[PDB]
């Protein structure tokens, strides 16, 4: 599909077995979820931004589905207002930014 | 106004 | 263009007669760059990222050139990671997310 850019770029992706909405970030190099009860062993991590530095947990290969796209790969969950797919997953589902 | 990951 | 994913989506753009690089972020509402003087007025504002807020300069109605395509609108101006082109102007040059 395409995505155009008139309002934030949010879809449906499902992690965890659970349906979220979340934005399509080709400014994030990593993909920020706000889950805090997924199991599996996770690491602590440090991510940047507009902010500053925020402390998330990092769980590897996670399946993420993104508008019926599967993706597998590394999510990081901390406090976020916006989920957040990043550039890990979007090259996973073939996304190209055009003009 | 909310701008996002490094 | 079509620009893939797996490296940041950095382009060079021209502000204020200089050139600059910035990156094409479909995750920001707004376009952000690093401190500099841009001609005109410009007044306060807050933006928030992960991290948390920021204060920044908002300049209107500021001519980009971003990749060759021409844009003219809002650019804020602040402690920034990195430069970026949020969809204020991506919708000004046509920018879409396809997959």
């Amino acid at each position: 599909p395409q995505i155009t850019l008139w309002k934030r770029p949010l879809v449906t992706i499902r992690i965890g077995g659970q349906l979220k909405e979340a934005l399509l970030d080709t400014g994030a190099d990593d993909t920020v979820i706000e889950e805090l009860n997924l199991p599996g062993k996770w690491k602590p991590k440090l991510i940047g931004g507009i902010g500053g530095f925020i402390k998330v947990r990092q769980y590897d290969q996670i399946p993420v589905e993104i508008t019926g796209h599967k993706a597998i790969g590394t999510v990081l969950v901390g406090p976020t207002p916006v989920n957040i797919i990043g550039r890990n997953l979007l090259t996973q589902i073939g996304c190209t930014l055009n003009f | 106004s909310l701008n996002x990951i490094x």
